[PDB]
RNA sequence: CGGGGAAUCAGGGUUCGAUUCCGGAGAGGGAGCCUGAGAAACGGCUACCACAUCCAAGGAAGGCAGCAGGCGCGCAAAUUAC
RNA sequence: AAAUCCUUUAACGAGGAUCCAUUGGAGGGCAAGUCUGGUGCCAGCAGCCGCGGUAAUUCCAGCUCCAAUAGCGUAUAUUAAAG
RNA sequence: AGCAGAGUGGCGCAGCGGAAGCGUGCUGGGCCCAUAACCCAGAGGUCGAUGGAUCGAAACCAUCCUCUGCUACCA
């Protein structure tokens, strides 16, 4: 899979206290807290942990919840952080 | 119009009271050596405020030394008088007694005249700092905010 | 509001009936009465209770659940006509 | 009553007779397309079962077809279906 | 400033003065389709500075250094 530094209409998040049953509850490197939820292809596909890096598809109604668009690994995480990605640890 | 303006004040001074010390206030202090220290219960300390200023009910942290806490500073004294905000630079002996906990820290054990004293702002404080503290809050010294949320990871 | 009735329907039934005909009731809420063959009448009066109109502040005058029309209420209803 | 409408009747008035028929469906229930673009368990459809995760008979469209037709959807009270 | 209860990544054990190991955690295997539990092995020790009679990291004359808790006068 390629790199992608999407910064449109969505944003990167630190998986924090991930409790729920798809409820996720992470910390957005912008903005405040968000519930963002375990997108179709994400419920039994792919796996994230109690600590992740994830880019999120910020739904702008409400704005207290999203869902999960991407999840990241270390490479990506480790290059994301060479370009924008705050001195926050990956 | 007058029925609406009072409203308005009315509806401040109800905000700010009742809603009061959660606003922390960006405040760091340099230790002014040589001072007649109060070692606990309550400490008695001759401080020189070098960013932001500083008033009653702010909690403040000693970084470098882990993340030491003193809870609630209760008093600000020029001399002898009791002052509201510090001068950007005053000789402040401020009365402070921490929180109860299983200890209170000490002075020379914990914390050293060297270490520097800075405020404890969180997500909560700022955020509510930022909106309703627009016309109480300072000038052109909020940089530091910026600067010290960096360090406290925010 | 009650009937005459209405919708549905094999037979049995179920549901509706404020609404043009018949009977009852009330004119914002109660109460009291004059006149008359007939009223406890409200497009009659008298008082209180609730609302509200004019005013020279002394006093005066109120009743659409008649036909139009307006406000409100609400998902919900027409022309100040001849 | 005075008018109106209708009926009656001079003159004008039909070739995309452009003087233009809509409202809902086309997997099953249930009559009608495994036709072609688009999207990719996102957007949405779906009374019920279900359809969508890169060849969608069901979504957004084009074409075609079906139903009733100056009408046909949708919601809600109620009756038959309810032995 | 003083007092007090302790010093091995990490919870405690230990002696007769000759002479340092246990549970838990970490790492590498195996068993199981997989995890856990189990079964094999591994690494991790200046016992805070010790002057002393010496067979002393030790017992103390606690001499001294470190950490934790408590007491002491509020400008
Ligand atoms: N491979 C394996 N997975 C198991 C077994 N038992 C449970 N699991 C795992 O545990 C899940 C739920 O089992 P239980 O509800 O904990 C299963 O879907 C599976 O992933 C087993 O015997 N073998």
């Amino acid at each position: 899979r390629e790199l992608v530094f999407k910064e449109d209409g969505q944003e990167y998040a630190q998986v924090i206290k991930m409790l729920g049953n798809g409820r996720l509850e992470a910390m957005c490197f912008d903005g405040v807290k968000r519930l963002c939820h375990i997108r179709g292809k994400l419920r039994k596909k792919v796996w994230i942990n109690t600590s992740d890096i994830i880019l999120v598809g910020l739904r702008d109604y409400q704005d207290n919840k999203a869902d999960v668009i991407l999840k990241y690994n270390a490479d990506e995480a480790r290059s994301l952080k060479a370009y924008g990605e705050l001195p926050e640890h990956a | 119009f007058d029925a609406f303006t009072k409203y308005r004040q009315d509806y401040k001074k109800q905000k700010q009271e009742e809603f009061k010390h959660i606003a922390v206030f960006p405040c760091k202090i340099k230790i002014l050596p040589q001072y007649i220290f109060n070692s606990r219960d309550p400490i008695v300390m001759g401080v020189t405020v070098e960013a932001g200023q500083v008033k009653q009910g702010t909690p403040m942290c000693v970084p470098s030394k882990n993340f030491v806490d003193i809870g609630i500073v209760t008093s600000i004294e020029i001399n002898h008088k009791q002052v509201d905000v510090a001068k950007k630079g005053q000789e402040v002996c401020v009365k402070i007694e921490p929180i109860p906990g299983e200890s209170p820290k000490m002075f020379g054990r914990h914390f050293e005249a060297t270490d520097i004293l800075v405020s404890k702002i969180s997500r909560q404080s700022i955020d509510a700092l930022k909106d309703w503290f627009r016309d109480e809050m300072q000038k052109s010294d909020w940089q530091l905010i910026v600067e010290l949320k960096k360090v406290f990871e925010i």
